[PDB]
Order: structure tokens, then sequence, then C-alpha cells
């Protein structure tokens, strides 16, 4: 065209740099970016150990040719909830709340004022969210300590172990608002072995294959 | 108590000095000036090449080169008058919240969530971009890296503190504490001897670079301030809320000249720039958009209508040739 | 009764016009260059719906026209324009179809390799390939003398008489392996997404999803590969056998199955919906 | 950085020869590389570019398909393969890199050359002279002319004017008219105007004699000027 | 003590400002924007000559 011999060359240089951009960006979106969440005091240095294996600390693992990087809440200390908004995009969000959250000492109306806070948000109400219930070696030996009054007002009968599992999964979608578009997987394992892998397999790539559809247009 | 009444009365009566003195509002006087119509501004460039979004921008010092920083870690410098990428720099961690551009074309400082301020060397002999100087030292997200000179460089942290660094050693020169919250935005002055920086208290304050001196205060928005400049000749400054309300303050009336909302406007502001001339406040928005406001009468003299997404970055070039502006959608639009 | 078809023919074949130049002109210029579109699977829908639209403004209004004067005017040169660009244009929108339901396939279950099998215009070289054998399949049967005047209300079409090992080549290997290939390609992708759904409107779009984009072309297309694998053992048996009203059904529903395509995958996409 | 080049030697007519140019501390897959060479006593003359990925390969009109470029981006090895050699292929032969972006000084750092013996339209610059005896302290004026104008549409002029010291390679000295090179003595200077280009050089030193070469870009083949020698 | 000494030191000398009123520096941003009005490629548009984009 109307280029010098230089400006020809300017054009190549930034023609290969779109190469290597896109050629990147191929494996920067085949990969799964998984946030991971908890409440206080909830264990995080035993499914941590369960994997393949400052500022954001994150963690590789990769797992039936699908490679998982998953970024921590253990880095930040801001809780103005400005660094939220990096994170979309990402595949799946693993929260972690186990039934010993009320061991530290009320867990309900922060708790569940979190979970209408991420509902108030956009960002994290069309995004699907990883429950775990991991061990079973203590979720059975304080339910039985007394009836749930002392801080729990939603509930005032008898207190087993799975029965009000069940009930906990029954208010927990009491929570969300719209389940039009944000889809909860929840799991009561026995934290033992890889079981707890394999709820973060299945349950993300029921999440790759429907925005795969979603993105053919399919279904 | 003795220092809370006299604090308390410390703040009102400077208050009611300001307010006895305080003449009348900016548009009370500049009603009479006549408008400045439809700035009907088309779409010239479309910079594509990142493949997530856009968090932030800045023009070169010659008017003519860009670097934007992309969530999928990648740092591009454009040349903007052929939409050519000069640079491509692979950064370590993709949390990049802010990115900078030496006043000498030299350097590149970007940083975010990994609380390190890495600065990048352009100019080398080698012909790549090595990492020069990783400032660490801060114990939270990075926000608005600011270059001064080639070896002094402020950032701003959610640490509730700012910091004016050295590259050549790589200490924190100079802190800046006083904030209760992120801090989100610093712009530097026209003149380099000043900053004012925002943050999510809902306040602003204008600070020194020279003394660490907490030089002025600056109230009246509900929410936190996203995004902050200057006007070009350094003696007033426009932020920008979630309150949908960009506010022009004047650094030495101490009070907010005029407030830049509009009843039809549902969100909250994302960047703020000016014209070379001071006449064109412009305003990125988290809805689709951005708005080009008359910084004087404070009317919409037109809408900059593309991004698919919300407007993340806007830059006015040095001469004014220009408007970057960069969204959540992957596409730098310039606008003259 | 000649009175009533011809009364419904003409509205029938003007809708199908109208409606699939409308939404094939909103599905091909609809793309931008902030390729949130621009996919693979969006380059084969573009190429269905330019290869409907070839059918809808080349030979249609000639059609109309055979409509308009009852008992046709015009010669050898619409006659060999429209059989030829009428034929390559449906042989193509079935290819295409072909194409776009193994994209979705290599989309869905394979995942592992489609970047690097599907890019920017490797697509085009697929694309380019089913344009090459639709013109494999368009040319020699078309120019061996055999493409004539259907006379009844119909026009100058392929009549299926004179080269009987080619109509088997039509009905069958060409127009009859998209069945097999389509149904393969929606039924894994379904049993895929039930399968991988291993936690312990239910079955209204989880079927519909794949009945809408394989049986209503399937069934649209069959009754006249009926009628052509039929006659391909004697035409002049079977043209007395098979009566002409059910004739004028099977190949109008055809005709409304050339513009059906593009109302499927131009109006069933929700992000073509949202797209408009 | 060190670029050094391997090949050179004697041969006879109507053989062929090949030459290695490897890099040693820089980034050469992004790097475009020139081979230029320069017959004994006469002056420069540009024989062939190579751009980054092997993309675009430029020659010279006298040898265009008689020599071919060759390169090993993850080795770091620039080849010139010459396929048939007669007496005017010997010359010492330099390898110099190039990076084309916005601002990029693109003829900056020369080779260590090496010389190759054999037995026995285009744009034109002139220089004026041949010798010119000067003393140190004496501000000097050197002066060359285009056929075109050599400034483009940009608003760049893609003159460059390199100085060749006794012994040594080559050295860039001004890339456009008035940018001076990577750490070269502020004391020179460049001005001119669409044909017409001077080289200034004030406070002049002992060192800053030798063979002071202007070249254009502009347009391919890239043709160098005759060579002024400022003699001591 | 000294814990608040400094925050109302600096509240002093945020006492002692170069008080320059809403409307002594009202007519300097309309100085400031009117005497750079021919400068500006965006308030007065550049003739598409000397558009460099
Ligand atoms: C035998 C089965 C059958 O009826 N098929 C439709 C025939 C289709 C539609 C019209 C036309 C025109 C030319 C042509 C073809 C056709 C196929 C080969 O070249």
């Amino acid at each position: 065209c109307t280029l010098s011999a230089e400006d020809k060359a300017a054009v190549e240089r930034s023609k290969m740099i779109d190469r290597n951009l896109r050629e990147d960006g191929e494996k920067a979106a085949r990969e799964v970016k998984l946030l991971l969440l908890g409440a206080g005091e909830s264990g995080k240095s035993t499914i941590v150990k369960q994997m393949k294996i400052t500022g954001i600390v994150e963690t590789h693992f990769t797992f039936k040719d699908l490679h998982f990087k998953m970024f921590d809440v253990g880095g930040q200390r801001s809780e103005r909830k400005k660094w939220i908004h990096c994170f979309e995009g990402v595949t799946a969000i693993i929260f972690c709340v186990a039934l010993s959250d009320y061991d530290l000492v009320n867990r309900m109306h922060e708790s569940m004022k979190l979970f209408d806070s991420i509902c108030n948000n956009k960002w994290f109400t069309d995004t699907s969210i990883i429950l775990f219930l991991n061990k079973k070696d203590l979720f059975e030996e304080k339910i039985k300590k007394s009836p749930l009054t002392i801080c729990y007002p939603e509930y005032a009968g008898s207190n087993t172990y799975e029965e009000a599992a069940a009930y906990i999964q029954c208010q927990f979608e009491d929570l969300n608002k719209r389940k039009d578009t944000k889809e909860i997987y929840t799991h009561f394992t026995c934290a033992t072995d890889t079981k707890n892998v394999q709820f973060v397999f299945d349950a993300v790539t029921d999440v790759i294959i429907k925005n795969n559809l979603k993105d053919c247009g399919l279904f | 108590d003795q220092l809370r009444q006299e604090a308390e009365q410390l703040k009102n009566q400077i208050r009611d000095a300001r307010k006895a003195c305080a003449d009348a509002t900016l548009s009370q006087i500049t009603n009479n000036i006549d408008p400045v119509g439809r700035i009907q501004m088309r779409t010239r460039r479309t910079l594509r090449g990142h493949l997530a979004k856009i968090y932030a921008m800045h023009w070169g010092t010659d008017s003519r080169l860009l670097v934007s920083a992309s969530q999928d870690g990648k740092l591009i410098i454009w040349d903007s008058y052929t939409t050519n990428k000069v640079h491509a720099i692979p950064l370590r961690s993709s949390w990049v919240m802010t990115c900078a551009y030496a006043p000498s074309g030299n350097y590149v400082a970007c940083g975010g969530l990994d609380n390190i301020c890495s600065i990048y060397n352009l100019k080398t002999r080698e012909g790549n971009v090595r990492v020069s100087r990783e400032l660490a030292g801060h114990t939270g997200y990075l926000s608005c890296c600011r270059f001064l000179d080639d070896n002094q460089i402020v950032t701003s942290s959610g640490d509730t503190t700012c910091a004016l660094w050295d590259i050549e050693t790589g200490q924190q020169t100079t802190t800046f504490t006083g904030h209760t919250g992120d801090v989100m935005s610093l712009s530097l002055a026209p003149d380099t001897r000043l900053f004012v920086s925002g943050a999510c208290d809902a306040s602003a304050k204008l600070w020194d670079v020279r003394e660490g001196m907490c030089r002025q205060t600056f109230t009246g928005h509900e929410s936190d301030i996203n995004a902050i400049c200057f006007f070009p000749n350094g003696n007033a400054f426009a932020t920008g809320s979630d309150d949908a309300t960009c506010r022009l303050f004047d650094l030495r009336a101490d009070q907010e000249l005029m407030t830049y909302s509009h009843d039809n406007i549902i969100c909250g502001i994302t960047s703020v720039s000016f014209s070379k001339s001071g006449r064109l406040l412009l305003a990125g928005y988290d809805d689709f958009n951005c708005n080009v406001w008359d910084a004087l009468k404070a009317d919409r003299a037109g809408v900059l209508a593309g991004h698919d997404n919300r407007v993340s970055c806007l830059g006015v070039t040095d001469d004014g040739m220009a408007v970057a502006t960069g969204s959540w959608d992957s596409f730098l639009k310039i606008w003259n | 009764r000649p009175s009533w078809l011809a009364s419904a023919l003409a509205c029938v074949l003007i809708f199908t016009i109208v409606v699939d130049i409308l939404g094939n002109l909103l599905v091909i210029l609809s793309v931008y260059r902030n390729k949130k579109l621009r996919n693979a699977g969006n380059i084969f829908v573009v190429s269905l719906a330019v290869a409907d639209l070839v059918v809808a403004i080349y030979p249609y209004p000639l059609v109309l026209m055979s409509i308009f004067n009852n008992g046709w005017n015009l010669g050898y040169l619409h006659c060999q324009v429209s059989g030829f660009l009428m034929g390559l244009s449906v042989i193509g929108s079935i290819f295409n179809i072909t194409g776009i339901a193994i994209n979705r396939y290599c989309y869905i279950c394979h995942s592992l390799k489609y970047d690097k099998l599907y890019s920017s215009k490797n697509s085009l070289c697929y694309v380019l390939l089913i344009w090459l054998l639709t013109l494999a399949a368009v040319l020699p049967n078309l120019r061996a003398g055999t493409l004539q005047y259907d006379p009844r209300i119909y026009s100058c079409t392929f009549a299926q008489s004179v080269s009987s090992a080619y109509t088997i080549a039509v009905v069958v290997f060409h127009f009859l392996v998209p069945m097999i290939i389509v149904i393969f390609c929606y039924l894994r992708i379904w049993i895929l997404v039930l399968q991988v759904r291993q936690r312990v409107p239910q079955d209204f779009r989880n079927f519909v999803t794949m009945f809408v984009v394989f049986v209503l072309f399937a069934i649209c297309w069959a009754p006249l590969n009926f009628i052509g694998l039929a006659v391909a053992s004697d035409p002049a048996s079977m043209v007395p056998r098979i009566p002409e009203w059910l004739f004028v059904a099977s190949y109008y529903m055809a005709y409304f199955n050339s513009c059906l395509n593009a109302i499927i995958y131009g109006l069933l996409n929700q992000n073509f919906r949202k797209e408009y | 950085v060190q670029l050094v080049e391997s090949g050179g030697g004697l041969v006879q007519p109507g053989g062929s020869r090949k030459l290695s140019c490897s890099a040693s501390g820089f980034a050469f897959s992004s790097f475009g590389m020139h081979w230029v060479r320069q017959a004994p006593e006469k002056g420069l003359e540009w024989v062939a570019y190579i751009s980054s990925g092997s993309g675009t390969i430029y020659y010279a009109d006298t040898v265009k398909g008689r020599f071919t470029i060759s390169r090993d981006d993850p080795k770091n090895t620039l080849f010139l393969q010459m396929t048939s050699l007669r007496s005017e292929d010997t010359a010492m032969y330099y390898c110099v890199r190039s990076i084309y972006y916005y601002g990029s000084s693109p003829f900056d750092f020369w080779g260590q050359g090496t010389t190759l013996t054999v037995s026995s339209s285009d744009i034109v610059m002139t220089q004026a002279t041949s010798s010119v005896p000067v003393t140190p302290g004496e501000s000097v004026s050197i002066s060359c002319r285009s056929s075109k104008s050599l400034l483009h549409s940009n608003g760049n002029t893609y003159l460059y004017w390199f100085l060749q010291r006794p012994g040594q390679s080559p050295q860039l000295l001004i890339y456009r008219m008035s940018n001076l090179a990577s750490g070269v003595p502020d004391r020179f200077s460049g001005s001119g105007s669409g044909t017409a280009f001077t080289l200034t050089i004030s406070r002049l030193e002992a060192e800053d004699v030798g063979v002071y070469y202007c070249m254009q870009h502009l347009e391919y083949p890239l043709t160098f000027g005759a060579g002024t020698k400022l003699e001591l | 003590i000294a814990q608040a000494r400094k925050l109302v030191e600096q509240l002093k000398m945020e006492a002692n400002i170069d008080r320059i009123k809403v409307s002594k520096a009202a007519a300097d941003l309309m100085a400031y924007c009117e005497a750079h009005a021919k400068e500006d490629p965006l308030l007065t548009p550049v003739p598409a000559s000397e558009n460099p984009f």
C-alpha cells in the first residue's frame, strides 16, 4: 500500500504478536480457574493436601487432562469486596462450610447475610457454587449436645445428623433468590480419600459442558 | 472531654471559615457562557488482540503509544496511529488491576492482587522486555502506578496507604498514610510534585510527594471513589464514585466545585479523564457507555457508545488528539 | 382441486422467500468484528444461510412465475439457471447442516482438540471442501442431459426418470447419510450431557433441542426421498401409481424445509436472539 | 551483545559457500537480520534481509536468486548460502541486526565481519568526496545527496549515517535524520531535507576519523553511499 | 497525648490555607478553558487533514 519499507516490518511484528497472543489465549481459555472460599476456621489444610501436589495464593493441580488453578481466600485481608470483580470468568466457586463452624464462637446472621450479599452481587449470582461438607470425624459428636435454640431460631425440633443436613440443604436453597442461572453442587461425604476431588472434577465438568452447550447455542 | 471538643470545634469552625467566605456556585457565574452542542465523536481505531477484560490503560508521553493491561496476564504496547502492537509483555500474575507508562517512554509499571508493582524496561540492549525491579512491600492489592521520573514512582494500595518508591535501590522511600479503607486510585499532578488519592471510605485527599504531608482532605460522596484525574492546569480534580456522581473539587477552595450527575443514570462511574482544554470531562460508566460532559455546565455533550460490556479505562493524549477507552469486552476504541 | 393449490402454493412460496431473505440478511450481516460471534459454528451457520439465500433469490421467483403463467412461458435459459441454482443450494444446505452437526459434536464431546482442529479459516477450508463436494454432486447429473420442466404446476427441476444410478446416489448417500451423521452427533451430545450429570423442563428442552435440529428437516425431506427411491426401479411404473396431490405436498414441504433450516438455526439460537 | 560470523576464506569461481552468523547476548528470534557486504577499498553494499519469523525475505538485484538466506531461531544461527561466486562476490561480509517497531534504532549493532575472497529504478546516493583532511578541534560537515525525496508521507526520512573506523566494523550514528544512536557521543548531529543531507561533527576528537557512510532505507534494495573518509 | 496530635497539627495547617475561593478560582477555570480552546482537537474539531487517525 502506501507503507514504507519499515512500516511493513512493523505490521509483520504486530501480526506475529497477534499470533503469540491468541496461541496462548487458547491455553488461557482451556484451563479451569476455581475460586476457593470458606468461613472462618473451617479447615482448609486438609483438602489442599488431597489434591495432586503475600498476595493472591494460587495452587496448581493437573487432574484427568484438566489443569485446575485454584485461587485461595487465605491471601487477602480487605473485606470491602473490591477484589471480587477480578474473579469473573471463573469456572466454579468452591465453597467450604463445615458443621463445626459454631465451635470458635452467631454463624447464622453472618453466613446468610454473606450469601444474600453474593446473591445481591451481580457477578456471583450466575456462577456455579460448589459446596463441600467434607469430614465425618466430628460432624456427629457435636449435634447431640442440645437443641439448636442457642443461635438458630429457624428450627426448634429434633436434631439428628442427616435429616438436619437435608434441612441445611433446603434452607441453603432458600438463600437463593434465582436458581435460573446459578446451580449449587452440595456434597456430604467421608473425607478419607480422593472422593473429595471427584466432586470438583464432575461438578466442574458439568459446568464446562453447560457453557459449551450455551456457547454452541444448542440447548 | 477536651481534645474531642477542640477537634469538633476545629472542624466545624474551619468549615464555617469555608462557608462564610464561600461566594457562589460555579454555574451561578458560568450560566451565561454558551454551550458546546453535541460532540459527535467517532471511532477511528479499534484495538483488538486482548482476550479478557481490560482493567487499565495509559497513554504514552508522545500521544502515539499505549499500554493496556488485561485479565489474561498480558500487557500490550500499541502504536495508536497504525493500530500496531509494539510490544507484548507476559506478566507473572494475571490479576493485574493497573498499569502505567513512563514519561520518557523507557519503562512500564504494572501491578495488582499479588501486592507487587513490577517495573519493566523496554529500551534494552537485548531486544526483549525484562523485569527491571519488582517493588514489593505492600500487604494487599495495588492500584494506580504513576511514574514521576525514570527512578521514582507512586503506587496506591489496599493497605490504606500509598507509597513513593525508588526504583534504583528498590525500597519504599516515602509512605503516605491516613486512609481508612482500600485506596482505589491516584493521579499525578502535571507539575509532578503533588498527587491526590481516592479511597473506599468515601473520601479523597491531596498529598505532597516531597514531604509525605497530608495537605488536604475532600469529602462529598456516599460511596467509594473508583477513579481520579487532574484538571490539566493542576488546580482542580474530578473524582467518580459508585454514587453515579462525578464531582469536581478545587484544591484551593477546599470544597466540591460542582457535581456531574444525571437523574437517568443508574450505575456508577468507573473512569474519569479530561480534555486538553479542560472542557470535556469524560467519564466511563458501568452500563456500557462513556459520557463526554461539558465540564462547565454539567450537560452531557455527547455519548461514546460502542463497548458491549462496562467501560473500565479512559485516557486522553497529551495534545488532546484522541480518547482511548477500554472495557471488559477486550476492545480499546479510539475516539476523535 | 387445481384452484385451491394454485391459491395456496404461491402464498407458501412467497412466505418462504420473504422470511428467508429477512432472516438470512440478519444472520449473514449481523456477524460483527467484535467476535463474540465469529466462532466456527457461526461460520457454518452463515454458510448455510447464504446457501439458502441462493435459492431465495435466483430460482424461486421463477417458480412463482411458473405459477403466475399457469403453464410456463420461459425457455432453456431460466430452465438451466433455476435447475442448477436450486439443486446446488439445497445440496449445500443439507451439507452445511451436516457440517454444523459435526462441529457441535466436536465442540461438546471432544473439546480437547477443538481449538487446533477448528480455527479462523481452517473452518473456511472445511466449508470450501463442503462447497467442493456439493459442486461435484451438482455438476455431472445436471449436464448429462437430465434436468427438465416438470409441468404439473411445477417448474424446471430434477426429474428422477433417466439416470437411475445417480438418483439412487442422491437419495441415500447424498441425502440420507446426513440422517445418520446428524442423529449420531446429537444423540452422543444428549447421552453425554445426561451422562456427565452424575450427581444424585425435565424432558421438554432436553429432547426438543435434539428433535428441533434433527427431526424437522429429516421429516420435511423424507417423503421426497421416499418418492425418489421408489421411482428408481422403473419410473414409468410409479408415476401412474403415486398420485399428484401428495406429490405436491411432498415437494412443497421440501420447499418449506429450505426456509425451516434458517428458521431453526437463526431463531432458536440464544446468542442470535439476544443479538437482534 | 556479540554477533560473530564464520565462513570466510579463499574460493575458486564456480563454487558454492556458506556463512554462519552466531549470535550471543540478545533475543535473536525477535530481530530481523541483514547481510551487508563491503568490497576491498571501495565501499559498502547491501546484500540481503530476513525478517523475524522468516516471513519477509529480500535480496539485492545483483545476486537475487543467486544467494539464499537461512535462519535457525531456537539455535541463534543465521546462514547465507551463496551458490555461484564470481570475482565481485569477494568482500568483507557483515551480519547486522534490525528491529522494526515505532521508535526503534534498526541498524544498531553490526557484526565483526568475515573475509571472503574469490580468485580471478534503484535510488542512487552520491557522496561528495573520498578524502577530507582535518585536525582535532575542528567542526566538520559531511553531505550526501539522494535521487528521490527520502521524506515519506509519514514524516520519517529514512536516511542512515554510519561510521567505520579503520580496522573495525561499522557503527550506526544517525538512523533517520536527527536521531542519535544508542550511546554514541552527542557531539554528532544530522540534518537536511528531502534530498540534501548533512552530518555535522562539532568538537572533533582523534578517534572520530574513519570512513563515513550514508544509506537510504525507504525501499528495497538498500543502497549505500560512496564513502567519505575523514583524514588526520 | 501524641496520637491525634499530628492529626490536629495537619488540621492546623488545614486552617492556615492560602484560601483562594469558589469565585476567586471560578474565573481561573474559565480562563484556562477559554485561552486554550484553539489547541483542543476535541472541543474545536481539527480539519480532517491534520487528523492522524
Ligand atoms: C431423488 C431424491 C430427490 O427427489 N431429490 C431432490 C432433488 C434436488 C432438489 C432439486 C434438484 C435439482 C438438481 C439436483 C438435485 C435436486 C439433486 C441433484 O441435482
